[PDB]
């Protein structure tokens, strides 16, 4: 799967991408 | 009270809600609050979640996809003030793609001192129509809450009315509700934003939004201004010093904020103007020993560092980082893809800027009307241009009108070219003053500045023309304006008339129904008006058309609006004539004032005239069978490409043979009625017919100048014994025992009487009946009875007339001989 | 940004873990 | 016959008749005529001054300013072919500003080979429109004749009419003529240009114009191919050379020609194929001795050195001069100010041109469709550029669509960039094409190709969308069509539907009713029809609207244009039903077809239905007085901005919050009608009323599907003696002399009888009348007298009906006994 | 309303623009 | 001939002084 | 022509777009 | 509701499936 | 006088400023 | 040409002596 990503269909490949680890912020 | 415990600094929570659980001992967020990328939650996980200790929010409140939070009000059932310092894009309050989010229920906000509020794709979000946010946000206008469930569907909202208050919004009153069992609480205007209790009574001068006891600092709940030892003060007194603008902090305290950032990693806190600021502006600089900036031998400007050499301005929170700025050692790129008009809050952050080192871009800035804001810009160095060499780049501002103020306003661009492309409100004219202005003259190469695009929507003809002969008729205005040539005489392709009709005098520039006016012989051009409604004033001014020139000035000429009035005239037929004789001798007659008055209307006509009974009325035998008396497209646009390529055509032609050809060698009832839309009418015989003439005349003194009338008819009531017979009955009775039978006739009756009626009974017998008509009467003075058997009868006279029948007469004996 | 690497660019799994903890 | 004398070669006329009088001795001139610029000149200088012997031109005439002349009828009384070899800007005959000229009188003016006529700023001139052009001239469309009497003010043109030809202009038959004595002599068909003689004969096969005697080339006036000898040959037969195209000549002619330049100040003329050409083409040399081109032992173009290095093209004639050329040295600018497709004449002249040495450029063609004309160009070396450094220069072309075509075109531009801008029918497709032919795709820099104004007006979204789901109805179409999304699906703001009804297939691209479609949710996007009208095929396409891109290609997506035709339903009423008894047992019914067929009409159905008589008709008695029985707009662009700016702020938004979140670590009668709009109706009863219920409907087998009836009422005609009484007359005389009258009613009347009249007169005295009605005639069995006096009466009887009274009958008597 | 002038409208428009000077018609 | 040449076409000021003194 | 559906035009309208999978109205 | 969508006001296709088995 | 002079008003200008001598045209 | 001269550019009185004789 390569394709664009863009805005809502952007949050749902970062949330299968990962997710069980979960998202990053900075310290 | 006021806020206990902890301050608990802006954070950030993400993912679970295990590290939400530092919230619990801190009633105020110095700093900004966001809750968002919670996909592993659930409706269960926040029942047993609750902060009542928060209070207040300094900067923000972000909520981007939190899944399972149905309602913030067990979440924060105390939040009252957003302080909004520090915005998240022009808002602060954004909750965006709230799945699973039903009501806000944030029952306590009672304002949000700056920002705004965006509430976007929450398909099951509702109850927000039932907030009124101008009690709660100053700014209304900006807020954009869209795409929700209150508009996609038609979900309830329930707001118990037996108590919520309810406010007018747009036209109507509606009830104003958080939730089910909220009403959003709303104080009376003498308690502006101080709040009020819950009997209603106005907080402290220095309170927000809610307070315990009223008239007491020491009992709010939130301040307006600062906070210090539990109460609101205006200012804070000595030797305290101003913090993050709502708290109130000693020295010490800022001191080690300054020394946790020196011996450490940061905003290294300083003192200036009894506040303790992070960066301390143009023109001071810190000391050793005490942290107060004092003021510079020399001066030193804020130069601020922009990461990668370009910034981005597309919010008040991209400007407010700028906020201070004094010399920008960068390039700006102000780009606003708006609709809301920023520039209140662009100036108080930006405008402190005077030298850029890089290039000033303006692209897409729909909501820009003027780059007025720029308060202090005068130097725009342009050591790092646009690409393409540019250190101005204006591009597709939709409402950019004004550049500077150029009578005050300095400019000096160092380096760079211009550009100007797509500025359909902004005119050759600011940008060639901006040229002149600031030194770049002899520097722009061709199709740097547009010509068909910069300005096409804005009239700036620059040049006057002045109408010389006006005068007004019945339906037609006559225009003269003085004749108007540029140097081609032939670039003149026609003027353009607009009108439009206005009740009033100031109308916009810029409906508009045209005519296309062909240019003079070389007589003024002038055109006649044609196809108007009388006393109206219309809106006229005059555009010339002109052809597009590529090297030079386009060209320009145009009219000041002026405004004329048709002259009055004759109005139209009074509508609606309707009759009604209430009495006998009273008829009212009601109708509806015309529909094209045409001026003033002063007076009304009303006529009448009795019509006289028909004649063959009175020649009638109604006493035979059959005796039933009734009871009485815009210029399609390849279209004008025609013209001007052919007007440019025979131009072409022209120069051609030129160039060829020359070588260079070396009287009735009525009444005037006042203002009034009915009459009573009297002196009426009973129960005839009339004819009523009604105008409607605008004019009385210098001779009546109105239209025709409107007919109708109408019938008075009858009287009560008009048709009964008076006078007593007479008989005689002859030798052959003939009976003649005579009765005065009744003299006055209801128009007039058809047949007379006699019924003569012998005693013990059966009544008879003989009908007398009006030529019987007449012949036989009455009636006349022959071959009459021997007895006594009883004779009873009636009469008909139109109105009915009448009451018999008394009854009358004779006796004829029974020899 | 995210948004100038992917909705404008292309991204691969790769990359789109550099946003992951 | 031919041309006598002198050549006389092109000449040019000025300021005076002085130097007119050297045109007396030639009849061709072997060049142009130009008669201009004469002010100080008399309408009494031109009567004595005539030139017959004149009778063709090669080049053109011009006539520009000359006063005092108000017809050539005299100037040029046999002027017959304007050859147009070398045109005046693609014109042949230019009159120019000809004041105090009233008439054209070039009654002899027969072909015109090559160019147009132009007639303009003539205050004076008329007989303009009783022209017929195109029997002069093949290409009449490109004919300029405005601003001149014939349409300014309404000038008689009176042609004689009792001779001049009439011939169809645009839908009506007009005389033609020349002046008011000359007639346009028009000549029949079979005669296409050879000319016809005074009877109407064709002349010879070589002839042209005119001719003395038919069937005679020596006898001709002017020479279609060539002249020789005065005689007129297809070719020159040797030893003899063509010569401006128009004349043959011999070797010695030519060399002369040669000589006379080589020893002198040119063209140099040259022999090559069988012709005296001025400057031989490329790839030959002439020689020493002879002066025929032998073919080079080496590729030499033909060069043409462009003075000042920059040539504009805007004209037949200005294209003309570059005629045979190969090599280019300098640049050309081609302008055609226009609105005539000029390619045809255009492609002659260039397209025989590789290289060009500089920049090309085309600005402001309006009429030029393609750059197609250059047939052979491949090298374009920019050696001197454009401007801003440029090659390729395209500008304000409002219909150039096509640049080449690149399946079997080359391109090389060695140096320069590109240009392309308002170019509103020139696709990016075709730029793009021709980048990537040429080989400058890594040339050009941004802003230098625009993007808003190359095809805007023009459909080149260059992807398909394909309907997935049509299905049609009674006045619906429901359309589905595959979602369409851009890699930025929120680039995607919605469709948009085009519609026009279209009786047939082929229909333009690009009336056409819009409605705005969004976006589906991610359900096929689709659309429903709604007000259509039955039975009619449209014309469907749907257009995606995209947000623009200024970075990349804007976006792309359309449908071809299908076309579905709604289903056929019930008709409307039928119109006008018009009935008419013209006998007394036939009713002829009229009737227009419905309005509305919604389809093809089959049959028509017609039902009737006798009226019974009333019934108190049957229960009056009319003998009593009162007796009388009848006889019997598009969204304002502002507010299109408005969701375009808000759709793209909200997709702003959604970016910032990602950037910022996200951070990367390191039953009835009735009858059946077939095709006819009457019908003649049979079997009906005189003087009855019918009642008509009349449908149209369009469908009998498949069950009847029609709308509701329209109702009508006739009466037919009354027959002769249907109320006269038949039978004897019965009477019976009493004891009493009581007269008991019977007859026998007439058992079939029209209708129905209302009453009898019996007229008894006894004889010497006078006539005595009773009145029988139905009632009393049924209870007396006719009718009763009594008391009557002794005598001899005569008894006659008529009786009256609905038609009117009926023939009395025979006379009867009887006498009654006197005692 | 916006049509051409017949009669009457065309002697009052004859009237505005001339009338001062003098029209015959 | 006002008649025909504005009560059927559009006649503009500039052929209206043409009939004045 | 072109306006809003009500009554007999909203339930042909429903039979358009469904009734092969089936609508209840 | 559909009387009260689009009786008074225009209901698109989108909005029609919804009332669909 | 002095002004842009184009098209009619051109050659009114030439005839008023020559004409007593003619135009010129090229032998 | 003259109109480049004259129509666009501006003439003087001598300069229009170069098109007489």
């Amino acid at each position: 799967v390569n394709q664009h990503l863009c805005g809502s269909h952007l949050v749902e490949a970062l949330y299968l991408v990962c997710g069980e680890r979960g998202f990053f912020y900075t310290p | 009270h006021l806020y206990p415990g902890e301050v608990c600094p802006g954070m950030d929570i993400r993912n679970n809600l295990t590290r939400l659980h530092e919230l619990e001992n801190c009633s105020v967020i110095e700093g900004h609050l966001q809750i968002l990328l919670m996909f592993k939650t659930r409706p269960e996980d926040f029942r047993d979640l609750s902060f009542p200790k928060l209070i207040m929010i300094t900067d923000y409140l972000l909520l981007f996809r939190v899944y399972g939070l149905e309602s913030l009000k067990d979440l924060f059932p105390n939040l009252t003030v957003i302080r909004g310092s520090r915005l998240f894009f022009n808002y602060a309050l954004v909750i965006f793609e709230m799945v699973h989010l039903k009501e806000l229920g944030l029952y306590n906000l009672m304002n949000i001192t700056r920002g705004s509020v965006r509430i976007e794709k929450n398909n099951e979000l509702c109850y927000l129509a039932t907030i009124d946010w101008s009690r709660i946000l100053d700014s209304v206008e900006d807020n954009y809450i869209v795409l929700n469930k209150d508009d996609n569907e038609e979900c309830g909202d329930v707001c118990p009315g037996t108590n919520c208050p309810a406010t007018v919004i747009n036209g109507q009153f509606v009830e104003r509700c958080w939730t089910h069992s909220h009403c959003q609480k709303v104080c009376p205007t003498i308690c502006k934003s101080h709040g009020c209790t819950a009997e209603g009574l106005c907080c402290h001068k220095e309170c927000l939004g809610n307070c315990s006891e009223p008239d007491d600092p020491t009992k709010c709940v939130a301040c307006r201004n600062f906070y210090l030892d539990g109460q609101c003060v205006e200012t804070c007194p000595p030797p305290y010093y101003h913090f993050q603008d709502w708290r109130c902090v000693n020295f010490s305290f800022c001191q080690d904020l300054h020394f946790k950032c020196r011996n450490s990693r940061c905003h290294q806190y300083v003192i200036h103007n009894n506040k303790c600021i992070p960066e301390c502006p143009s023109g001071y600089t810190m000391n050793s020993s005490n942290l107060m900036c004092t003021p510079c031998l020399g001066p030193c400007p804020k130069v601020c560092q922009i990461l990668e050499g370009e910034k981005t301005i597309d919010s008040v929170t991209s400007a407010q980082e700028l906020r201070g700025c004094t010399v920008i050692n960068g390039s700006l790129i102000i780009n606003i893809r708006g609709g809301n008009n920023l520039a209140a809050e662009l100036e108080a952050n930006l405008g402190l800027i005077e030298e850029i080192s890089g290039f000033l871009k303006i692209r897409r800035s729909y909501a820009l009307v003027s780059l007025s804001f720029f308060r202090k810009l005068h130097l725009i160095r342009g050591e790092t241009l646009e690409i393409g060499n540019y250190s101005f780049y204006a591009l597709d501002n939709q409402n950019l009108r004004q550049l500077w103020d150029w009578s005050k306003h300095n400019l000096t661009i160092t380096q760079g070219k211009l550009f100007f492309h797509y500025n359909p409100k902004l005119c050759l004219s600011e940008i060639h003053k901006m040229e002149e202005v600031s030194g770049t003259k002899g520097r722009q190469e061709r199709n740097d500045i547009a010509l068909k695009t910069n300005g096409d929507q804005a009239s700036c003809e620059n040049e006057l023309l002045k109408f010389s002969f006006i005068r007004t008729s019945f339906d037609k205005i006559l225009l003269r304006w003085e004749p108007y040539w540029p140097p081609d005489f032939r670039d003149l392709l026609g003027f353009m008339l607009f009108y439009k009709e206005a009740p009033y005098q100031n109308v916009t520039e810029f409906s508009w129904t045209v005519v296309d006016i062909d240019p003079p012989q070389r007589s003024h051009p002038g055109w006649l008006m044609r196809g108007l409604k009388p006393w109206t004033q219309y809106a006229i001014f005059v555009k010339t058309l002109v052809t597009f020139s590529d090297e030079r000035r386009t060209y320009g000429a145009k009219s000041d609006i002026i405004y004329v009035q048709t002259d009055a005239t004759n109005p139209s037929v009074p509508l609606d004539p309707i009759s009604v004789s209430n009495s006998s001798s009273q008829i009212i007659l009601k109708w509806k004032p015309p529909s094209d008055p045409n001026g003033n209307i002063t007076h009304y006509l009303v006529y009448w005239e009795r019509q006289a009974e028909d004649s063959e009325l009175f020649e009638l035998d109604y006493c035979l069978k059959g005796l039933k008396l009734p009871s009485r497209c815009p210029k399609t646009d390849s279209q004008i490409l025609k013209e001007l390529e052919e007007s440019s055509f025979r131009k072409t032609f022209e120069d051609y043979l030129h160039n060829v050809v020359f070588v260079p060698r070396p009287h009735r009832p009525f009444e005037k009625v006042v203002n009034k839309e009915s009459l009573v009418i009297s002196g009426l015989r009973h129960f005839t017919g009339y004819r009523i003439e009604l105008q409607a005349c605008n004019q009385d003194s210098p001779d009546e100048r109105c239209s025709v009338a409107a007919y109708v008819s109408a019938r008075t009531m009858p009287e009560a014994k008009a048709d009964d017979i008076v006078g007593p009955v007479t008989h005689e009775i002859f030798e052959n025992n003939v009976v003649h039978l005579m009765w005065q006739e009744p003299k006055e009756p209801n128009g007039l009487i058809v047949l007379y009626e006699v019924s003569y009974r012998r005693y013990g017998d059966e009544e008879l009946h003989l009908c007398v008509s009006r030529k019987h009467f007449a012949l036989e003075r009455g009636c006349r009875l022959r071959g009459l058997s021997p007895g006594n009868y009883s004779v009873r006279v009636r009469a008909t007339s139109l109105a009915g029948n009448g009451s018999w007469t008394e009854p009358t004996y004779f006796y004829v001989t029974d020899y | 940004g995210i948004v100038e690497q992917c909705c404008t660019s292309i991204c691969s799994r790769y990359q789109l873990e550099n946003y992951c903890n």
